[PDB]
């Protein structure tokens, strides 16, 4: 029983490769599956919840002097990622107001405080000449995915809740593999691969899921 | 599949060329003990073992990646076949 | 059998690098019922 | 000698289905009930 | 269940759930938000679509086996099961090109 | 099932991801409790089964039952051989067999 | 908002089962602790098999002893069911004794007690011995994990012992019940009962606590990146 040896191969923030070999057999599939469902689930991150367009009744509603509809924008919108750098900040509004013809990015939303946006150069809407966008998005803290017709939150009237995406993953895909050390030929081989957002590195990413699984084991503490 | 196999079709006139050149090729190699490589030593095929990295032994996948560098050159009736023998030996011995 | 030391099958390993080894199944119907395979070394009986 | 069941030894009911053995799971992998009891044989559907 | 919403054909799924783009999409079938069969709106490649997230990842799997994205997209018929004769003619296009 | 009702166990989560999949595929008939849902696919000779690798169910109720099954006389114990070099014929000095 | 601890309740009945319940916990989370569990419950748990057998007057498997009903090979299929649990830690291997005669029907009571070793189940029947039937053997027991063939270990106490197959995993069943909870602001919450059985040698609770244990152990390798 050696001690296993852990390998890292980053590309920047968003992606990593992580191997640990070897482990006795059948141990590939106890620790992936467990540290993807953590990945994908539990990872805190920040996501675009609710968002109100001044002459807009509804989702569906087309903007005139708008070349994307409403649905393109929140769409964008679902994109855009946010990094609170406020351990106790909980929630955000952003504000942008612009018209006439520019192609309005992520840059151009009211700085906030703490506020950081990843992605400035992200594309959310083009106005043409005459076309007016004013919009407030809400911004919270969270795990996870919830579809916008379940979490139900509006600051005001004609606010549309949008999909909130929070976890900083995109994907978890792990493979197990067969692997040999010496005269033991049944040994697992773990290879894991997580895309992030930016926000939460990979490394950061995975180490945020180990820890939450030791946690969960201490809970075989105080009986009844 | 073999590493860039497609490119080395793209190199012949007939695909069994192709295997004839690798064929001698590896065959030179084998009998002057690798040293008249064209590759660079981070180039060189490597093996795993349980000691750790040696050269890989098997001359027919050297043959094949110097054949993809171009460094090679191949053709009919480029050298009385006896007199390259002798320069070969020469260059690099036995 | 019992004069194998296990130090010969890494030995072996480093012989069988990069080469292939044909398989044939009969009846050998067209040019395919030879295939060159790269082999694995397994434990065990069968063909893989 | 006694002989174990092993990967390559051949199976068959009495209707004609019939396979070589290909896979030894450990009881942990195998498909099991909600009251946790395992299968034993696993039989692709494609052979009926 | 297919229905006309302003004389257009689309259903209730194409509705309710559309999304960015593909990662997002299947991280909804991860939560078990949508199937894989479920018919649902996905823009991918700068083309809003409808599709299911199963047909989504087939052509994701195309598309990282060869390594050429905008390849991938041209080969699959996507608006199809895959079965027997649309994969062989997947193999035969890749072998090509 | 009884043996479940009575031990102090309900029905699992699993077991109603796979009850939503059986009601599309028409196995059980929509608007009934769980036991008699289970019972009809019971009935059919399906249950429902987890993966020991995930833990997650399999997406659909699984013929499962007790097969008599032979082991027959064909066991590479006695099939698998190897030649490097070995003994010829007399007349044609080829390999015996 | 983040949900808190849990609490843990314990249900266990005798040395054999027990029922194991976590609640309330995150949705999803109820096979992520409930699977890499049992799967470190069924393969990787310590315990006790038979390994050896040294019968008087016997050379190997496939002989017939006079007198007794049962064939060398049941009688070692028989010693297979043997539970034997170790009170002292420190203890890897122990030797059995057993001498029977007369019209009895030998059980697993009947080999000489050793200390700080409890035979778990006494009314297993081993041999079915007749007016004139004898039978003196030697059954070596020892600590180990998984599951170890007789072709691996081979191993012999003297030059007629025979080698038997050992199964030293103590755990004979794994269920894990995931059902739905509440905290009564949220919905959807999961509640986790592991039922754990063992042939007695260890018990459901110390099973599960080796098991966390291991899992623990896991995910510490991935300190050190590279
Ligand atoms: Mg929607």
């Amino acid at each position: 029983l050696k001690a296993p040896v852990f390998t890292v191969r980053t590309q920047g923030r968003e992606y990593g490769e992580f191997v640990l070999e070897p482990l006795e057999r059948g141990f590939g599939v106890t620790l992936g599956n467990p540290l993807r469902r953590i990945l994908l689930s539990s990872i805190p991150g920040t996501a675009v919840t609710s968002v109100y367009i001044e002459d807009v009744l509804h989702e569906f509603s087309t903007i005139p002097g708008v070349k994307e509809d409403v649905v393109e924008i929140i769409l964008n919108l679902k994109e855009l990622v946010v990094r609170f750098l406020n351990p106790s900040l909980q929630t955000v509004t952003l504000l942008l107001k612009a018209e006439g013809p520019k192609e309005v990015k992520a840059r151009d939303f009211l700085p906030v405080a703490d506020v950081e946006i990843m992605n400035p150069d992200l594309h959310i809407a083009t106005l043409e000449e005459g076309g007016r966008l004013n919009m407030e998005v809400r911004v919270d803290r969270g795990v996870g995915y919830v579809p916008a017709e379940k979490h139900g939150i509006k600051d005001r009237i004609n606010a549309i809740p949008v999909d909130a995406v929070f976890s900083p993953v995109r994907r978890v895909a792990f493979q197990v593999e067969d692997t040999r050390l010496g005269q033991r030929t049944d040994l697992d081989k773990l290879t894991l691969r997580i895309w992030t957002d930016g926000s939460v590195t990979p490394l950061e990413a995975l180490n945020q899921a180990v820890e939450i699984l030791r946690e969960h084991l201490t809970y075989f503490s105080n009986p009844q | 599949a073999e590493p860039g196999i497609d490119k080395l079709f793209g190199m012949v006139d007939s695909k069994y060329r192709l295997t004839v050149v690798v064929a001698k090729r590896a065959q030179q190699l084998l009998r002057h003990g690798f040293k008249n490589t064209v590759l660079e030593p981070e180039e060189r095929p490597k093996m795993q073992t349980l000691e750790g990295l040696f050269d890989d032994p098997n001359a027919v996948t050297w043959a094949m990646k110097e054949l993809l560098t171009g460094r090679l050159v191949f053709g009919e009736n480029l050298v009385p076949e006896d007199r390259l023998q002798k320069e070969m030996e020469r260059l690099y011995p036995v | 059998q019992r004069d194998i030391k296990d130090e010969v099958w890494d030995a072996l390993e480093e012989v069988i690098h990069g080469k292939v080894v044909l398989l044939n199944r009969a009846p050998t119907l067209h040019r395919l019922g030879i295939q060159a395979f790269q082999p694995v070394l397994v434990e065990g009986q069968s063909i893989q | 000698q006694k002989r174990k069941l092993q990967v390559g030894d051949k199976l068959a009911n009495r209707h004609g289905n019939k396979g070589v053995v290909a896979k030894i799971l450990p009881v942990e992998d195998m498909p099991h009930l909600p009251d946790g009891t395992p299968v034993d044989v696993i039989l692709n559907p494609l052979g009926v | 269940a297919p229905i006309k919403v302003a004389g257009r054909e689309t259903s209730v799924g194409r509705l309710k759930y559309v999304f960015a783009n593909p990662d997002e999409a299947l991280l909804a079938v991860a939560h078990g938000i949508v199937d894989l069969q479920d018919v649902v709106t996905v823009r991918y490649m700068g083309k809003r679509l409808e599709t299911s997230p199963g047909r989504i990842l087939f052509a994701r799997i195309v598309a990282e086996a060869v390594e050429d994205e905008k390849v991938a997209w041209e080969l699959i018929q996507l608006d199809v099961p895959q079965e027997k004769n649309s994969l062989k003619d997947l193999v035969y296009q890749a072998f090509l090109r | 099932f009884g043996k479940r009702k009575g031990e102090g166990f309900g029905v699992d989560k699993r077991e109603v991801e796979v009850l939503r999949r059986a009601e599309k595929l028409g196995l059980v008939t929509p608007g009934k409790t769980p036991e008699e849902q289970l019972k009809e696919l019971f009935l059919q000779g399906k249950v429902v089964l987890y993966d020991g690798r995930t833990g997650e169910p399999i997406e659909g109720p699984i013929v499962v039952g007790q097969m008599f099954i032979m082991k027959l006389y064909h066991m590479v114990e006695d099939k698998m051989h190897a030649r490097s070099t070995g003994p010829y014929s007399l007349i044609t000095q080829q390999p015996l067999g």
